[PDB]
């Protein structure tokens, strides 16, 4: 139990004393069951009783859930010490697993318990077995405490030190650690790793860390933090996809998580519209009604979890590549494998990063996730395989005002390919009529007026209804595309409708705009120019004067 | 060999901040630096019982790997500690940079500080929690370090500047600029001297600028043969912009040559007012601006706009339509847009900081995650600005192009 390992310094928060929070009254079978597990735990030098002159106290209790347990609340004790370097957070990613011929499970028993604090600090873990009488049978830690703040940080640093020694005299032999667990793997002779296995058990014996031998190690198939690891492959734990007449906020959190949990392994997994449903969300009680949408895509994603799907694991020896396809409106999935059916593992995207994006902006947004991602489980990028053609990315990213890194790829021709399906003129269009276009609204009565003039003569005034300036401005370009030829000059005032435009959009969150893509699409050429309101530029200044009388 | 005592600003705790995760090959490349520089004593390998942490990056300045800190969080933590600039330098026809910072690992860093200097090595797929140190020594990139090598600094470089009595050397961080009016061959001359002079006395040292021939570039209006009403409507446009820097810009003769309802590619003659206006307009854009001077106690602000075919536009101001300076950047393209931004956002800190001393903070026109991922391949300086990630497209890009 007990090791000979070094402490960790520790100190409590500067100008904060030790938690004296006092004991409540336990039934007569609890203070009993305290009593002969604390004298256990004295017997094995792991708490101590101590004098009368500690003055710092920690509610202690017993429960048995027979098998009667000690916990101690030491939430008072964890608010007043220090900050420790986080433990583990992430957990490693099956898929970035390197596959290995023989892989063991080994169990640390009372990991905490087995390893010793340090000494200036144990008198702040004082604890109290209570007398039915009132008397008080005071004690101490001088181990790691169970649900204390330290525990985690110091134990696996403890862990850490205590491994150095035999991994370095067996350098071929992996060792993750995480939490009070080990995983070893190697690439030897089932008999050789055994050997080696019961070697690492001794060493760790000798420190104080039992571990299970044969016959209570566990075996695969390995269900750990929501996965399932085979020797050969791994997927996700069963997903259970309720079915309510009425869903809450809450239910839709749960809902979305397990369909975030699932597509990272179930290509195809579609979450957009069920968590457009929690945009204002408010309370988890508030019901929230379900949309048309919402309906197909959790129904799609049923279809899909109706299969059952799996992962591999990673040779470092061969390469890594990603392919990208476009599953619907904004909604994006990929692979990443390195044999060409055998994942390791999927995803999504579906973020429009705004009101309004076109497809190229999107897979170049996918394609950053994926680079992200890729370091994180890797360590390195993958090569892409990509349905957008280099004159559509070219001409996309040569365009964008914003700096873009478009990494290696290679074409490949399988529809929905990615395109542009418009592109506004560069300049002024010979032929075609000039439309001068403008909007208004009452910022008041909310309500408006769309309208142009041409340089044909004509001129039209369309009447809105609950509407802002914004809108109107829209609604006139809208308006002159409804009424114009095939191609069309288009002048506006608004800085607000041109930096919508010029972005090329061909998606978007308002059905305007999307009626606006829709006429583009149509069209053969639009050329959209911009001048300054109220500076009687002709044209301009007719459409104005006419959208105000 | 004795320390100097630092100080946090009252009420404040150091550093926390995440690592980022690095490729293979920059992890392996920090384990290599980090572990040799383990072995000098610059640094020692830390318990968890410090909670503190400063991001780390391996970069190139250029075929070893480099190391380099992020120590802008802890910077901001400790000014107070840190917190003078010739106004000469500027002025100075030739500048040249030398890189000084390895000086600082001759320093015994204050024993109580150490722990807010503690850096992580990143792992690859959370396999280990990552290999933890902290510095025993001044790092590279601290603003304490200069401050507190400040003596020895001024003491090796009197004799150099009792020789050379009109050249100007001013340190920002770890580095030096030494700026004369020399001719080339004999600055660079100069410069060696003070190399050599460097490192007999156990300073080791690994830039040519010309602020003379810097400027707030000035606003350019079009020449053509022929005029269209697109041409007078996107000229107008420009001009009214202008006129907000300007105040005696004028278009109403200009506005005039459009009256009625006119086809865009309709062509209208340059007439004489107009052209007169235009001709006033094109002087008044010679001149410089008014009222525009710099602050020391705000933070100075750095724009740029991707303009295209390699060529970028920023301006550096602190106050909205104020510029201090505006400027041009253009690549001789291998070449990418992050590559082509990356190089740009140096070339303006760094004449950020022969200027005022100190670095602006940018607006970048990118998406937040490209930058974080790719900065680090073209990044050769040893200090780092801060920034941030915007959009403003509208006509930005074509007045400033
Ligand atoms: C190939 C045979 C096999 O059984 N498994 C296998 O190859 N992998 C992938 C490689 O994974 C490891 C490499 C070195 C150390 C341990 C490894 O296994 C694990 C890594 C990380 C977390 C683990 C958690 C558990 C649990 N509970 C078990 C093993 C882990 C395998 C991965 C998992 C299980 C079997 C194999
Ligand atoms: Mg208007
Ligand atoms: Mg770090």
């Amino acid at each position: 139990p007990i090791s000979p390992i070094e402490t960790v310094p520790v100190k409590l928060k500067p100008g904060m004393d030790g938690p004296k929070v006092k004991q409540w009254p336990l039934t007569e079978e609890k203070i009993k069951a305290l009593v002969e597990i604390c004298t256990e735990m004295e017997k094995e030098g792991k708490i101590s009783k101590i004098g009368p002159e500690n003055p710092y106290n920690t509610p202690v209790f017993a429960i048995k859930k027979t098998k009667w347990r000690k916990l101690v609340d030491f939430r008072e004790l964890n608010k007043r010490t220090q900050d420790f370097w986080e433990v583990q957070l992430g957990i490693p990613h099956p898929a970035g697993l390197k596959k290995k011929k023989s892989v063991t499970v080994l169990d640390v028993g009372d990991a905490y318990f087995s390893v010793p604090l340090d000494e200036d600090f144990r008198k702040y873990t004082a604890f109290t077995i209570p007398s039915i009488n009132n008397p008080g049978i005071r004690y101490q830690y001088n181990v790691l405490p169970q649900g204390w703040k330290g525990s985690p940080a110091i134990f696996q640093s403890s862990m850490t030190k205590i491994l150095e020694p035999f991994a370095a005299q067996n350098p071929d032999i992996v060792i993750y650690q995480y939490m009070d667990d080990l995983y070893v793997g190697s690439d030897l002779e089932i008999g050789q790793h055994r050997t080696k296995i019961e070697e690492l058990r001794q060493h760790l014996l000798r420190w104080g860390l039992t571990t299970p031998d044969k016959k209570h190690q566990k075996e695969p198939p390995f269900l750990w933090m929501g996965y399932e690891l085979h020797p050969d492959k791994w997927t996700v734990q069963p997903i259970v996809l309720p079915e309510k007449d009425s869903w809450t906020v809450n239910d839709i959190q749960k809902l979305v998580g397990k369909l975030n949990w699932a597509s990272q392994i179930y290509p195809g997994i579609k979450v957009r519209q069920l968590s457009k449903l929690l945009r204002g969300t408010k309370a988890l009680t508030e019901v929230i009604p379900l949309t048309e949408e919402a309906e197909l895509e959790l129904a799609e994603n049923r279809e899909i979890l109706k299969e059952p799907v799996h992962g591999v694991y990673y040779d470092p020896s061969k390469d890594l590549i990603a392919e990208i396809q476009k599953q619907g409106q904004g909604q994006w999935t990929y692979q990443i494998y390195q044999e060409p059916f055998k994942n390791l593992k999927t995803g999504k995207y579906a973020r429009m990063r705004g009101a309004h994006t076109n497809d190229v902006k999107q897979l170049t947004e996918a394609v950053q996730k994926i680079t992200t991602e890729s370091i994180v489980i890797w360590g390195k990028t993958p090569k892409f395989k990509l349905p957008i053609q280099k004159e559509t990315w070219e001409t996309w990213w040569t365009e964008y005002w914003q700096a873009t890194w478009i990494p290696e790829w290679e074409f490949v021709n399988t529809p929905p390919l990615v395109k542009l399906w418009y592109q506004l003129e560069k300049e002024p269009i010979v032929g075609a009529e000039t439309f001068y276009v403008d909007g208004a609204a009452n910022r008041e009565t909310k309500l408006g007026k769309a309208g142009y003039v041409t340089n044909k003569g004509r001129q039209k005034v369309v009447p809105l209804t609950n509407t802002t300036n914004q809108k109107t401005e829209l609604q006139a370009i809208y308006l002159a595309l409804q009424d114009s030829g095939l191609e069309v000059n288009i002048v506006t005032d608004s800085q607000y409708a041109l930096g919508i435009i010029q972005a090329q959009p061909d998606k978007s969150e308002s059905e305007l705009v999307n009626q606006i893509i829709e006429q583009l699409i149509k069209k053969e050429k639009v050329y959209l120019a911009w001048v300054p309101a109220h500076k009687g530029i002709g044209g301009n200044e007719q459409v104005d004067k006419l959208v105000s009388a | 060999i004795e320390t100097v005592p630092v100080k946090l600003k009252p009420g404040m705790d150091g550093p926390k901040v995440k690592q980022w995760p690095l490729t293979e090959e920059k992890i392996k490349a920090l384990v290599e630096i980090c572990t040799e520089m383990e072995k000098e004593g610059k640094i020692s390998k830390i318990g968890p019982e410090n909670p503190y942490n400063t991001p780390v990056f391996a970069i190139k300045k250029s075929t070893k790997w480099r190391k380099l800190v992020d120590f802008r969080e802890l910077n901001k933590r400790t000014q107070d500690f840190w917190e003078p600039h010739p106004a000469g330098l500027k002025k100075k026809k030739s500048v040249t940079v030398l890189d000084v910072g390895d000086a600082y690992f001759s320093v015994p860093l204050d024993e109580d500080f150490r722990k807010y200097t503690a850096f992580t090595i990143p792992s690859i797929n959370n396999e280990t929690p990552g290999i933890r140190y902290q510095y025993n020594v001044l790092p590279q990139g601290w603003k304490g370090s200069p401050a507190i090598f400040q003596s020895s600094m001024t003491k090796i470089l009197e004799p150099f500047k009792k020789q050379n009595p009109d050249i100007v050397i001013y340190q920002y961080m770890d580095d030096l600029y030494v700026g004369s009016d020399l001719e080339i061959g004999q600055h660079r001359t100069k410069i060696e001297e003070l190399r050599q002079h460097l490192l007999r006395w156990g300073l080791t040292t690994p830039y040519e600028l010309h602020p003379d021939k810097w400027t707030v570039q000035p606003i350019v209006l079009p020449e053509k043969d022929s005029w269209t009403v697109n041409d007078i409507q996107k000229l107008v446009g420009k001009l009214n912009w202008a006129s907000q820097i300007y105040p005696g810009i004028k278009v109403r003769q200009l506005s005039k040559l459009l009256r009625g309802t006119k086809a865009l590619t309709e062509v209208i003659p340059l007439t004489e007012e107009a052209e007169l206006e235009l001709a006033e307009n094109r002087e008044i854009l010679k001149e410089p601006v008014h009222g525009v001077y710099y602050d020391p106690s705000k933070d100075l602000i750095a724009e740029i706009q991707k303009q295209g075919q390699g060529q970028w536009t920023y301006q550096i101001y602190q106050e909205p339509f104020k510029n201090l300076k505006t400027g041009k950047y253009a690549r001789m393209r291998h070449t990418n847009d992050v590559k082509q931004l990356t190089e740009a956002v140096q070339k303006i800190t760094t004449e950020s900081i022969v200027i005022w001393g100190k670095t602006p903070k940018f607006k970048l026109p990118i998406q937040k995650e490209t930058w974080e991922t790719w900065w680090t391949e073209y990044w050769q300086a040893t200090w780092i600005p801060e920034w941030e990630f915007v959009n403003t497209p509208p006509l930005v890009k074509l007045w400033y192009q």
